[PDB]
RNA sequence: AGUUGAGAAGCUUGCUGGAGGUAUCAGAAGUGCGAAUGCUGACAUGAGUAACGACAAUGGGUGUGAAAAACACCCACGCCGAAAGACCAAGGGUUCCUGCGCAACGUUAAUCGACGCAGGGUUAGUCGGUUCCUAAGGCGAGGCUGAAAAGCGUAGUCGA
RNA sequence: AACCCACUCCCGUUGAAAAGGUAGGGGAUGACUUGUGGAUCGGAGUGAAAGGCUAAUCAAGCUCGGAGAUAGCUGGUUCUC
RNA sequence: GAGUCGGCAAACAGACUUUGAUCCGGAGAUCUCUGAAUGGGGGAACCCACCUAGGAUAACCUAGGUAUCUUGUACUGAAUCCAUAGGUGCAAGAGGCGAACCAGGGGAACUGAAACAUCUAAGUACCCUGAGGAAAAGAAAUCAACCGAGAUUCCCUUAGUAGUGGCGAGCGAACGGGGAUUAGCCCUUAAGCUUCAUUGAUUUUAGCGGAACGCUCUGGAAAGUGCGGCCAUAGUGGGUGAUAGCCCCGUACGCGAAAGGAUCUUUGAAGUGAAAUCAAGUAGGACGGAGCACGAGAAACUUUGUCUGAACAUGGGGGGACCAUCCUCCAAGGCUAAAUACUACUGACUGACCGAUAGUGAACCAGUACCGUGAGGGAAAGGCGAAAAGAACCCCGGAGA
């Protein structure tokens, strides 16, 4: 029932890194998404005790809002809204501009 | 210089305790007021 | 699961199953009391397994 | 309490008007006494605390009729 | 009950006092269920650890009270048994 | 800051701020504050002033420390000793002990603490209680009485 | 002497203390002192009586309501011409 | 239908999930001790029991019971012969809590009258007892004037009028209208209301689908600027890095229920209503009160604490003292839906409502902290950033601040 799952290619619509493509890693509960390769964050990390080790400045990726990304089409190479038009007994999520299924 | 509160847990519980309040009509309505105000203790 | 517990396990078979997997909870708490318990999910799930056998012991 | 067991007459309230018309709360009590009433059909006395109006009602209706509907009401005797 | 043998003993209380007492005497300090009489935590040690118990002493422990924001919070009052055994025969 | 109006006030702008604002003409008011020994917060002045809590009393050495009049230990001096000593009840409720700490608390400083964090510690046939028994007094089946609420009380059963 | 009291002075009065301290003082086998439990309560208690006391409150406790009592009184009442 | 192991509380472990977790609704299962608390006590959250059944080796354990009262019933039976009280066992029901609304019992004082007594405030506040989702009242012994109307309740008027009042302060109708609402059944046994079983139907407790936007400038980021579109039973909703109908959740609009609940409707059934049979210690009256707007007054009508006390349809009571004549009703037995009141509690929507000294006392772990012996009183405290990206590393400093 949600528009964007994990194993799902997207582009960023109106963020800093807009126009960039990625696959969705984490779908957070406050409708924010971690998408690979965008919103890269330089977090200063203290190294760990108890023989732990994480180094200093690690570079991970921030969650961005789900309104800020759209499903990428791979048929017209555009951002496309998704919908739930085609089913027989099983809801598939379908592209809306071309009515062809998201897969 | 003796003061006015001289503590005893038995006199505490027998004047102001739960069962002393629920023995009489007016103490039962003490508990219903003090429960209607929403108090945490209601038997002090 | 629970329909596995209903499948031909009688009064005595589930009754024996409780006292079998209460030894499990005893030994998991004995290991928790020392350091010798690494995996902590077993402690939470023996509770709900005992809950399932005591649920299927009322209903017959 | 001060209720007649035949009539249900309890005490009622009113005033005590003075000559200068000061009203004061008083109370009007029924003339209730204790009286033993002989029942032939039980061969004993019953002793019920009744008003004098209740006495007159026993005289008019009989002790058996009044003692029939004392217990429908559910009194002692 | 067929149960309640597995519910009374809540683990060996580990401390320096329990360790020196388990080494020196034959007494093992178990945390036990907060309503456990001395004989149902004698039958349970005889049932589960397979030893002969000669005595159990017990003591209720008050849980300590910690201050923080939003007031005082209390830890759970718990129960503590000392299990004297025969002078060999150390339980495991 | 400049400027314009008889005024309440208006307008233009530099800096700050970083997401809202409301020509005009009307509608509506929780509509204008310096006083009420006004309310509530902040902050003055007095003023770095008075005090620092019995006038038993302290002096060195050594250590630890970032730093010791105050902590610890040693030497010595004083003080209590029908208590300033040991203990039980009540009341309190972890203040007890050990590690680590010193921001705040401690009328000064603190390495110390009845303070912070975390651990530990309270073992009963015989000591106290429960359990047994009752006093004063309470409650009180039924019961007498009382507008109602209730009052008093018998059997009873609580109550050191 | 303890204990209970509180006659005198001085101190203290922003106290160490919302009634004390230090020197002295009275009773100290009784109409004594005291612990623990209980009883009496607001035109109502108790009082060897002073209007004393009844939780630092007393010629009518405290609290909550009637209640925003009432005040011919006091104080105040906010921008402009 | 893809994530999850609630929050302050972010991380971390050990894990769970497409063989379908978490989550949401319906029905069950478990449900410690307290508290009406109900086995007996008790200082609430504790202490000590008994009986029956089953299991357990000088120790117990499981599952049931065990309060009081009222009503009904069975057995039993004191003085005392009979049978009454009483006692034992069964069945059913009750008790407690809740902001208000309702019907009753008891009922102030401040205040006003420019003092104050009658009076007012006020049958108010308060305390008490019952009941219901509403209650109460209700089918003319009612009003009207010789014409007529027809139960009750609620609203607007008549009207601040007639009255009433230290005729002061004040308190205050009715007739007659206009409406909201719509029904009367019975004591020769009824409507109605309950509880069941049914007859279809409707709602509710979860959800599903749900249209249409690109380029460009400034910018950290575009929803904004400039241009060109599209959708509309969907355009002034929320938030998305600045202001979005077309980015997301939604919205208009259609669909939707294994299982529960609720309302309405059939058509049976058992009950009830229900007190027996048209009303007697009743109507009326004398004292003392209370109410009726009506301070007992010319005082009718109602109610009754005391004392009395009728007629019987060629009777009887009302028409504001009372009397005649007319007119109109049938009291002393009942039951009745709607219009009406209220909202602690839910859901939606709305605001010329507040926006942190405001609005609840309370936006925050608030009836908390704190103060009281208690009853009781009662706070202060919101905002980093769009995102923690919450500052790696170096230096002074006490591995400080």
């Amino acid at each position: 029932m949600q528009k964007i799952r994990r194993d799902d290619e997207v582009i960023v619509i109106a963020g800093k890194d807009k126009g960039k493509r990625g696959k969705v890693l984490k779908v957070l509960a406050d409708d924010r998404l971690v998408v690979g390769g965008v919103n890269l964050i330089k977090r200063h990390t203290k190294p760990n005790p108890m023989l732990g080790q994480q180094g200093g400045i690690v570079e991970k990726e921030a969650p961005l809002h789900v309104s800020n990304v759209a499903i990428f089409n791979t048929e017209t190479s555009k951002a496309d809204r998704v919908g739930f038009k085609v089913e027989d007994g099983k809801k598939i999520r379908v592209f809306k501009s071309t009515q062809k299924p998201v897969q | 210089m003796k003061r006015t509160f001289q503590p005893s847990t038995l006199k505490r519980a027998r004047v102001h305790g739960f069962r002393a309040r629920m023995a009489t009509k007016n103490g039962r309505q003490v508990l219903s007021r003090r429960r209607a105000k929403g108090r945490k203790r209601l038997t002090v | 699961k629970a329909n596995e517990l209903r499948e031909e396990k009688s009064g005595p078979v589930t009754g024996n199953n409780i006292s079998h997997l209460l030894r499990d909870q005893f030994n998991l708490r004995m290991q928790k009391a020392t350091g010798q318990l690494g995996q902590s999910h077993l402690l939470s799930q023996v509770k709900r397994d005992i809950a399932r056998v005591k649920t299927v012991l009322n209903q017959q | 309490s001060r209720v007649c067991q035949v009539t249900g007459k309890g005490p009622v309230t009113g005033n005590n008007i003075s000559h200068a018309h000061n009203k004061t709360r008083r109370r009007f009590l029924p003339n209730l006494q204790h009286h033993r009433f002989w029942v032939e059909s039980e061969k004993r006395f019953v002793r019920l605390r009744v008003s004098a109006k209740g006495m007159r009602i026993i005289d008019k209706r009989g002790i058996e009729a009044v003692l029939a509907d004392l217990r429908a009401r559910g009194e002692k005797f | 009950a067929a149960e309640r043998v597995f519910k009374v003993l809540l683990g060996p209380h580990i401390s320096e006092k329990a360790t020196g007492l388990a080494d020196g005497k034959s007494q093992f300090v178990f945390k036990v269920a907060t309503d456990a009489t001395k004989l149902e935590i004698k039958k349970a040690v005889e049932s589960l650890f397979s030893v002969k118990v000669q005595r159990v002493t017990t003591l209720n422990v008050k849980g300590k009270t910690k201050r923080t924001a939003r007031g005082l919070g209390k830890r759970n009052d718990w129960k503590k048994a000392y299990i004297a055994l025969q002078p060999g025969q150390d339980l495991d």
